[PDB]
């Protein structure tokens, strides 16, 4: 009819699930296929995401390319319609399923021999149709032609378990890289990273790929794709789906056997036997550099599904990969004009920009750099000279911001209590040290990095607040900046400023690593387990040598021994010294970049990967060291007894100090790639604490 | 429609003042003031509503007084109060 | 100008001395006022009239009210020796009128 | 088809061809994308297919015609866009969406004010002023949807239409959304093949300079498409052009039954961003060619920033220092950003304290007035939310969201602050990390972000004695923290000091300045004030066309191109002579009203760039180091 | 009175005074709308001339087609063309704009443990935006009745609005005039012709205050003022006066004040803490029904090109310190808060008084 | 509106009826003119039936080009 007229496109989708099925059996990366292996795998229940890289595709067009043969753009198909292609790809699979070679089991999981046995049921109802047709022998009469019709006739008579409920594994799409583009002269919008301001209405259905920072992040939550209800009339499962945001179940069977009857069954829903989605809601954020001149960061909705969940955590940096989709309007009635419709990112592929910690493993393309920048000489000096190279000297302030980015071993005993491994250092100085720079820098080499104003970060802003989520429709508790930062260093500028309550939050998570809130809202402990950085002024912002060094620091004697290093920076002036730092401020401001070429500052991502390989090291201790250790505390606390007195007092010698002897030598093992401490590491960390006060005060 | 309570002398000790709704007719608007201790006659009768209360459970029925009349338990003078 | 919560309508209310015109306002405790109060006191007997400018409301009031106020000296006890306005947390333009 | 649309398609297109500069306007836009599509086929943006339209040019033509347009707009658009679309489709036969249009110029009594629009004004193009309250999200509206059909491999389509977008109602025919085909096979969305066009509506009320003071304002919603999307935020002061039409059923129909009435609101087909004082919006403005050759005539003189500086406030005599630090402040700088994520301070402060009336709150108003996004702030008026930003609940998505403060809308520009001395702690540390680090970081309930909020700021301050005392030290002057003197670039202490010839230099310029009167203007008539609005693109008195001293338009010109043309590096030789400077200031002896820090290395080098700007030279020359540390020693002494 | 409103004025003229408490926004109705059937092509007008109704169409669309019972072609082409066949072409339509606005009593009149009552009333045409919030009016409309959807049968009163007289006037710049009949020119240009004019103006300053004559000639520079300046530069001069009067108490400083309030075109008497709920300088808060920035008062901008009278100047709060002085020379209020940032005209001529510390004025 | 829409054609019918009013007033086949004085005998009751003539329209625009 002429109500819905055609159109005639470019696109034909058998060439191209052709294309698709001959890609699959046919690309080899240079055992056998790629993709077969990895069907291969996900058959034995060994996998269970496939991953379909463009890249590969390319590749396979490029080869066929060279042969001569004519192969349409599927990368670029792809790119323009990644929903209609993900089922043509799930469809290709489950064409050239190959045969599970290890034997289902006990141990399996619930969804697999839920699988197996619908498969066995398919298989089972086709030959029982096949059985009875044969046993009916209609014609009594081309043995091949026969056994064609016969199946074609079984296959369309019966009702058999679509290939959507025999599924056992999830597709998605990465992205082509840019380098990869580069080489064959391709341009690719998949590739492009764009801000949440530039994806318009005309980039729905793409696959694109989206960068940002990651606010909110839901909890994963069963979204059901296709419910299961059982007849006890008919005996049938009638299943159905599901694909918006609510729904309405049904009460009377719809199988043939119940319409056919006079007398209809009821439908009793069976949650095992339908198939959910782990389901997560994400806000990703505009980038500080993305947002335009005077303008507000937007937010994009990405849903999660499938195996990608958890993922994504909030203030990750994050390129999110995935295919622009519509949603149904969700506002006012009375405001909206026509078919508006609301947008999300379901999400395909997730690169993270600073790799996490815990996600560190020990492949084969790490070992190489890391063996190297062992065998490039003096790792220790080398990674303190290059987390901040522009800001000429502080040698030894770089050298505890380093170990504050390793870190410690933590201590558990067998009783329950637990001693923390983390670091905690105090800058204080006059304005003008490139205090602020150097925290900014250590935000940036995190992976988990916050930072914070003393008086811009409030009581509210730091610890938690209850908050409403409406997608899982639940009241939860928001974490503040140190939730936010939790295993990664916090990083609090202009620290004497803070108020008393932020002061209490502080004191607490330096000491405990867990916050204690017990007000109207909610009466729980919850776990920040911060490395501390803080920035501070003394009293009149500037350093007097007439006052006592306890006097003119606001610091009260609690949390001065919860530091475990702080590091007095006074700009005293000399002419020798300005002479070296006006030419590298000026060498930086001309040449853009460090005047320094004796040496390759390492990159803050093999600074990262070096980071992460050294954290998990578990150094030990001898009874050398200790002894060492030992005389060196009572010298400490001697020397700390004599000097109260004075003048020169920076604090009485604690057993905190004793801790921080320890975690400081532990670190110190720890970036020599060390299981065992020696006795150097101990007097470089006794070196870094006496440098840390007296050698600068005394000058 | 006038609000009527319990006046607090008469109330007994551990126990709330009552309140019921008065409902006054075309002469008799306009003629009791707020806070004051007024004394009315009048039909004592059940108010409809849709769909009974729910909250209870139970078909439980509102009543107000239908005002017949009101008697109260000025700054006029005439001649007389002139000439005194 | 208030809105009510239920009714969900808004009221000009006057106060105490708009709602007194012509007749008398009887302040109780009028030491212990705090500023906005204090400051409509003091509009009240400078030019017998409130001004108000609040939720799109911008007019005047007549405030012809006569005051009668109870006060109690500072530290609770009057003293002799010392005269009358060191005595009251009342300041001079308010003790005036 | 209609007579009279053709009859008015033929009119538009006698006018089209009258005027040859809209026809070589869409020939310049359809080259334009052909170029693009052509770089992209080989090796990106591209134009929206609208014109702009005078309509004076068009009341030169045809009165008729140009009020048909302004009264009914229903009958007169559709066939002007109709006849742009064929003179376009004529021209682009050698080499598809239909052309819109665009109306500037005078409107006489359709220029109005959301409080002026009542409903005699429905149905006609009027032209609006006001602020941008609410912006909503830009939602696509699908147009076009595309189906596939797997049965018999074929790709179907509907079209979808509403009321918003055409401007003669037509039957509204709701045609459901496709889901089986005549035949009743299945038919799978084609995302990506169908059409969505972006969809945002905007609340503009009218602007607090000339709405009353004492009651509410008023407010009216405007529809705009996908070539109008993000060209506002909330805050704006705008000019909308458009059509005041009515939708709907005012409750007539059974079904309806309320007294909202017709829904009344805008068809903006113009959307014009104007600059006003203390705004969001920058004050842009053409260059020509004429405009240009002069400043590169001023360029290559040796006394230009003698010329600019003297030339800034003409009517406060003194301060010239004063005067040459503003306009160094006014050039900006050059900032830098690193490899490595680090950004270096580009932007110059400028405090000032001293005695009363000494021309400090003028000045302020001066550069409020003469640059492009300057916003004036005052001490105990502004607080921590209203300087940094707050944070508010969204009523429709029900999530909160941020309110950009005062500092934060001046970004790449001026932050103006009077009574410096009076702000709170709070403001202080808030201050601290928005004058050096030139970012806002929020960490409240629910909301951790960073805001860029880099800026120049200038301050008036006032010493706590009232005036200046000379044998006193001035820590005990100034009264303000040291770290927040080692952030402003500049400290300048004026003193009021008596002297009897300098005193009646004073009072002569004062009252020289006071018998002045404005040109066309008669000697008993009061000067009138017109509230200045300027649209945002992309003593002596007789001053006009660079004769001494160059006037404020011109001024304004030469600074817009100093900032966005020439980018100047630094080379050894200001190295030396910065780098001496500084490791002097370092170890000199004499007391400073600021003291001295590693900033003022920085600040060196700032202001060297910015007289480089002046110059508009490519690179720092030696004698731009010289003005600089000169500049900065008086300052300093 | 609105108190002795009862059902014998219902349907009846009545007239009502009373106070503004909110004007709302301009309703559009329909006065003449053109109608199309959807399928039936039949055009049809409807004019209508009743717009006192509230809650509650008294004229609709026709539920049926009318070209059927018309009978209007002799060719006539069972056809139904549907409930509610007809669209609105809205492009050959005329529309009126209608306020409703909200009259309380006089709050002066109240009982005290009773709120006040108010009535809505329904006004249109030239009847709308003749009125601000706040303003003292005299109504004459039709006390009339619609039903809101508490008794059984019961009926919502409210007033259709024939006409509005306001009792008194406000002043501002938008309320001011600038037109003037020629008689008053010439008598103005008489009164100026006299040589002994400075005299007759100081003498007619507060006639009934004893000396203070350097006072009232301060006054009198006041009320004139001086020339405004715009400069080519883009600086302005202001040429508003402002005149400080310390001294002891009870010498008529306050009634001077007054009297400048009383005698000046446009002037706000206020204190230095401002009034009992109207503020000082410049207010900005949340809209009440939009939850949007507007300024919502002040002395200094209600009193934009006047005169701000305030007793008590010693006694003020730091920020009305600074927005004052802001007010004083650059004649601006520079607001920037979360939301909005603008600076708005504060061009006001400034008469304070306040009082010395330690009661009387010290000579030592 | 669009529902009635409206096309352009060559007739005229103000110049046309001009013409008829010419035709009429001015015409004299060869008392005065020849519907003048139909017209008077139709204005004196003594005629019911006005007979318009095509020739003498023709003969009119005849001369008329002539
Ligand atoms: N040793 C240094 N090397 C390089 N740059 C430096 C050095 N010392 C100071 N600076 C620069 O001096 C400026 C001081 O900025 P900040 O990092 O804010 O200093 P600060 O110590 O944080 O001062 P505060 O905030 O009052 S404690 C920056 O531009 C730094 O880059
Ligand atoms: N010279 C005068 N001529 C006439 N009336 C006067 C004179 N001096 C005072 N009064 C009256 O005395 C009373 C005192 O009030 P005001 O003097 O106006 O108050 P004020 O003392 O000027 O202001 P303060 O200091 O805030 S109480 C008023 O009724 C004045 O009218
Ligand atoms: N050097 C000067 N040249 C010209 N006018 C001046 C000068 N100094 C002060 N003034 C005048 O004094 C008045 C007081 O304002 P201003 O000096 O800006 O106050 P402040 O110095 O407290 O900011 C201004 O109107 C200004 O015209
Ligand atoms: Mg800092
Ligand atoms: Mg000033
Ligand atoms: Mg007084
Ligand atoms: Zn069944
Ligand atoms: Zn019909």
């Amino acid at each position: 009819s002429a109500a819905l007229p055609s159109i005639q496109l470019p696109v034909d989708y058998n060439n191209l699930f052709n294309e698709i099925t001959d890609f699959l059996v046919t690309f080899k990366q240079d055992k056998g296929p790629k993709y077969m292996a990895m069907l291969q795998k996900v058959a034995n229940r060994e996998l269970n995401s496939v991953i379909i890289d463009l890249d590969d595709i390319l590749q396979y067009q490029n080869e066929k390319f060279l042969q001569g043969t004519q192969a349409d753009d599927l990368v670029s198909a792809i790119q323009q319609n990644a929903n209609h292609f993900t089922e043509l790809f799930c469809r290709a699979i489950d064409n050239n399923m190959p045969l599970p070679t290890k034997e289902i089991d006990y141990k399996d999981d619930v969804l697999d021999v839920i699988l197996n046995q619908r498969r066995l049921r398919n298989e089972r109802m086709l030959s029982d149709r096949t059985n009875e047709i044969r046993s009916e022998n209609l014609m009594d009469t081309p043995p091949s032609s026969m056994n064609d019709a016969l199946r074609e006739v079984v296959e369309d008579e019966t009702e058999l378990f679509p290939p959507n409920l025999t599924r056992r594994y999830f597709l998605y799409f990465k992205p082509l890289s840019q380098n990869c583009a580069r080489r064959y002269r391709k341009k690719a919008i998949s590739s492009k990273p764009l801000s949440v301001r530039q994806i318009k209405g005309d980039f729905l259905g793409q696959l694109i790929t989206v960068r940002g920072i990651i606010t909110r992040v839901s909890d994963v939550k069963p979204a059901v794709e296709v419910i299961a209800y059982t007849c006890d009339q008919c005996g049938y499962e009638v299943f159905q789906e599901v694909n918006s945001r609510t729904f309405t179940p049904l009460s009377e069977c719809t199988s043939e056997e119940c319409s056919q009857n006079q007398t209809k069954g009821q439908l009793f829903m069976s949650t095992r036997a339908s198939k959910f989605s782990a389901f997560q809601e994400c806000k990703i954020q505009e980038l500080s550099q993305q947002v335009p001149v005077g303008h507000i960061p937007r937010s994009l909705n990405i849903h999660v599904n499938g195996t990608l969940v958890r993922s994504l955590s909030p203030g990750d940096i994050v390129d999110v990969t995935g295919i622009f989709l519509p949603a149904p309007y969700t506002g006012f009635k009375a405001l909206k004009a026509g078919l508006l419709t609301e947008t999300y990112l379901e999400a395909q592929f997730v690169r993270q920009h600073k790799k996490k910690f815990a996600s560190f493993s020990l492949t084969s393309d790490v070992e190489e750099r890391v063996m190297e920048l062992i065998t490039s000489g003096d790792v220790y000096n080398r990674l303190a000279k290059s987390i901040a190279p522009e800001i000429y000297g502080n040698l030894d302030v770089k050298k505890a911001l380093l170990l504050l980015l390793v870190g410690g071993v933590d201590k558990r005993v067998g009783d329950g209590m637990k001693i923390r491994g983390d670091i905690n250092v105090c800058l204080m100085g006059d304005p003008g040290v490139a205090k602020s720079q150097l925290l900014k820098a250590i935000c940036k080499i995190s992976p988990r990095g916050v930072y914070t104003t003393g008086k811009g970060s409030s009581g509210v802003g730091l610890t938690a607040a209850v908050m409403k989520d409406p997608v899982t429709d639940e009241m939860i508790l928001e974490g503040g900046a140190l939730v936010l930062a939790d295993n990664g260093i916090c990083c609090i500028d202009e620290f004497d400023k803070m108020d008393e309550s932020d002061r209490t939050a502080i004191h607490e998570v330096m000491e405990q690593q867990t916050i204690s809130i017990s007000k109207a809202g909610i009466n729980t402990t919850l776990n920040a387990r911060t490395s501390i950085l803080a920035a501070a002024n003394p009293l009149y912002g500037r350093y007097n040598p007439r006052l006592s060094p306890l006097d003119n620091i606001n610091l009260p004697a609690a949390l001065l021994s919860r530091f475990d290093i702080l590091f007095l920076m006074l700009d005293i002036p000399s002419r020798d010294d300005d002479e070296k730092l006006a030419e590298h401020v000026t060498y930086v401001h001309m040449h853009n970049k460090q005047p320094d070429l004796d040496f390759t500052p390492v990159e803050p991502s093999k600074m990262r990967e070096y980071i992460a390989y050294a954290k998990t090291k578990r150094p030990v201790m001898s009874e050398a060291v200790n002894d060492y250790v030992v005389q060196a505390y009572i010298r400490l606390r001697q020397d700390s007894k004599r000097e109260m007195d004075s003048k020169f007092s920076f604090g009485q010698a604690t057993p905190r100090t004793l801790l921080g002897i320890i975690r400081l030598s532990q670190a110190l093992a720890k970036l020599r790639l060390a299981d065992m401490v020696d006795i150097d590491d101990v007097e470089e960390a006794l070196r870094l604490v006496r440098v840390s006060k007296e050698s600068l005060y005394q000058e | 429609r006038v609000t009527l309570q319990e006046a607090p002398g008469t109330v007994p000790p551990g126990r709330l003042p009552r309140h019921r709704e008065v409902i006054l007719l075309a002469d008799l608007v306009d003629v009791s003031k707020p806070g004051e201790e007024v004394e009315v006659t009048g039909i004592y009768k059940n108010n409809y509503d849709g769909n009974l209360n729910a909250k209870n459970g139970f078909p439980v029925f509102a009543t107000i007084i239908e005002a017949n009349s009101i008697k109260r338990r000025v700054f006029s003078w005439t001649e007389e109060e002139e000439r005194e | 100008v208030r809105k009510d919560p239920i009714t969900k309508e808004w009221t000009l209310e006057g106060g105490a001395l708009v709602l007194a015109d012509k007749g008398v306002c009887l302040i109780d405790e009028f030491d212990k006022m705090n500023d906005q109060d204090r400051t409509s006191i003091h509009e009240a007997m400078e030019q017998q009239s409130i001004s108000i400018s609040k939720a799109g409301i911008v007019t005047t009031l007549q405030a012809r009210c006569s005051i009668i106020a109870a006060a109690n000296p500072n530290g609770g006890r009057y003293n002799s020796t010392l005269p009358l306005a060191q005595n009251v947390s009342l300041t001079e333009p308010i003790l005036s009128r | 088809p209609d007579a009279v649309f053709g009859d008015r398609v033929r009119r538009f297109q006698e006018f089209l061809d009258t005027f040859t500069s809209y026809r070589d306007s869409v020939r310049s836009i359809q080259v334009y994308n052909s170029n693009n599509a052509a770089n992209y086929n080989d090796d990106l943006n591209i134009l929206p297919h609208r014109i702009i339209i005078s309509l004076d040019d068009l009341r030169e033509f045809d009165r008729s015609f140009w009020s048909g347009i302004l009264v009914e707009p229903a009958y007169f658009i559709p066939p002007a866009e109709k006849a742009l679309t064929d003179l376009a489709d004529s021209m682009d036969d050698v080499p598809r969406h239909p052309w819109k249009l665009s109306f500037k110029g005078s409107f006489g009594a359709h220029a109005l004010s959301p409080r002026t629009l009542t409903a005699q004004h429905l149905n006609k193009l009027v032209s609006v002023e006001g602020i941008v309250t609410k912006t909503s999200l830009v939602r696509p509206k699908l147009i076009r949807s595309v189906h596939y059909a797997a049965k018999t491999g074929r790709f179907h389509y509907r079209d979808y239409t509403d009321a918003t977008t055409t401007l003669t109602t037509r039957i509204p025919t709701p045609a459901i959304y496709p889901t089986e085909d005549t035949e009743g096979n299945k038919l799978t969305t084609e995302y990506g093949y169908s059409t969505f066009i972006d969809h945002q509506r905007i609340t503009v009320q009218e602007m607090p300079e000339m709405a009353p003071a004492g009651q509410l304002p008023r407010s009216i919603d405007v529809i705009l498409d996908d070539d109008l999307v993000d060209k506002t935020k909330p805050g704006d002061r705008v000019n909308v052009v458009g059509v005041f039409k009515s939708l709907g059923a005012g409750g007539m129909n059974q079904s309806n039954s309320t007294l909202i009435g017709f829904k009344t609101l805008i068809l903006g087909n113009t959307v014009y961003p104007l600059h006003a004082r203390s705004t969001g919006v920058a004050a842009r403005q053409m260059l020509t060619d004429f405009d240009i050759r002069n400043i590169n005539k001023l360029s290559k003189k040796k006394d230009i920033f003698d010329i600019l500086s003297q030339s800034l406030a003409p009517s406060i005599y003194g301060h010239d220092h004063i005067k040459k630090a503003i306009l160094l402040m006014l050039m900006g700088g050059v900032e830098k950003n690193l490899e490595n994520g680090s950004h270096l301070r580009g932007d110059i402060n400028i405090l000032m304290v001293g005695d009363p009336s000494t021309a400090k709150s003028q000045l302020l108003r001066f550069v409020l007035n003469t640059a492009s996004l300057a916003i004036a702030t005052t001490g105990r008026g502004s607080s921590g939310v209203g300087l940094t930003a707050a944070v508010t609940t969204d009523r429709e998505t029900g999530e909160r969201r941020l309110e950009a403060g005062a500092m934060v809308l001046a970004d790449r520009g001026v932050v103006c602050i009077d009574e410096f001395d009076k702000m709170t702690d709070v403001d202080r540390v808030a201050i601290h990390e928005v004058m050096e680090q030139q970012t806002v970081t929020i960490a409240k309930a629910g909301i951790h972000t960073t805001l860029n909020a880099r800026c120049s700021v200038i301050a008036a301050a006032n010493p706590v004695f009232g005036q200046y005392d000379v044998n006193r030290d001035p820590h005990q002057n100034i009264a303000l923290p040291d770290s927040l003197l080692s952030r402003f670039d500049l400290l300048f202490v004026v003193t009021d000091d008596i002297n009897e010839i300098r005193d009646r230099s004073i009072s002569e310029h004062v009252l020289r300045t006071h018998r002045y009167l404005p040109p066309g203007y008669l000697e008993g008539e009061p000067v009138r004030e017109r509230l200045n609005l300027s649209l945002a693109v992309g003593g002596n008195y007789n001053g006009t066309e660079i004769p001494k001293l160059v006037t404020i338009p011109f001024l304004r010109k030469y600074v817009q191109y100093a900032k966005e043309r020439v980018i100047p590096q630094l080379t050894q030789e200001a190295i030396n002579v910065i780098v001496k400077n500084y490791t002097d200031l370092r170890n000199d002896d004499n007391t400073k009203k600021s003291p001295i820090t590693a900033r003022t290395l920085e600040t060196l080098i700032r202001l060297a760039t910015a007289h480089a700007k002046v110059r508009l030279s490519k690179t720092v020359n030696k004698v731009d180091a010289k003005v600089a540390a000169n500049l900065l020693r008086f300052a300093l002494l | 009175p609105l108190r002795d409103l009862d059902s014998e004025h219902v349907s009846k003229i009545v007239r009502l005074s009373g106070i503004i408490i909110s004007t709302s926004v301009l309703s559009s109705r329909a006065t003449y709308l053109s109608i199309m059937c959807r399928n039936c092509r039949h055009t049809t007008s409807i004019t209508i001339n009743n717009f006192n109704s509230i809650t509650g169409n008294t004229v609709s669309l026709p539920r049926s087609c009318l070209s059927t019972i018309e009978s209007e072609s002799s060719m006539a082409n069972k056809k139904n063309c549907g409930p509610d066949p007809y669209i609105i072409i809205h492009e050959s339509s005329k529309f009126i704009d209608q306020q409703f606005l909200k009259l309380q009593e006089i709050p002066e009149l109240v009982p005290v443990g009773e709120m006040p009552r108010n009535l809505t009333m329904t006004c249109d045409r030239y009847l709308t935006n003749k009125v601000i919030p706040g303003t003292r009016v005299t109504i004459v409309g039709i006390y009339s009745i619609y039903n809101s959807k508490s008794g059984v049968a019961i009926r919502t009163p409210y007033i259709k609005i024939l006409g509005i007289q306001s009792d008194v006037e406000t002043s501002s710049i938008w309320n001011s005039v600038t037109m003037f009949t020629e008689e008053e020119e010439e008598e103005f240009l008489q009164l100026s012709r006299n040589p002994k004019l400075y005299e007759i103006l100081t003498n007619s300053i507060a006639p009934s205050i004893f000396g203070n004559e350097d006072i009232k000639k301060a006054i009198v520079c006041l009320l004139m003022g001086g020339s405004k300046k715009i400069l080519p530069d883009g600086m302005r001069l202001r040429g508003d006066i402002n005149v400080l009067l310390l001294g002891d108490p009870g010498t008529a400083k306050s009634q001077l004040l007054k009297f400048v309030e009383k005698v000046s075109p446009i002037a706000v008497y206020t204190s230095g803490k401002g009034s009992s709920a109207a503020g000082l300088t410049a207010s900005v808060q949340r809209d009440p029904m939009t939850r949007e920035f507007y300024l919502e008062g002040g002395a200094m901008v209600l009193a934009d090109g006047g005169v701000v009278c305030i007793d008590e100047f010693d006694k003020m709060r730091d920020e009305d310190r600074v927005a004052i002085h802001e007010a004083m020379e650059q004649q601006t209020i520079s607001i920037a808060k979360a939301g909005i940032t603008t600076v708005l005209n504060s061009r006001t001529s400034v008469l304070a008084a306040a009082n010395p510390i330690y009661g009387r004025y010290d000579d030592l």
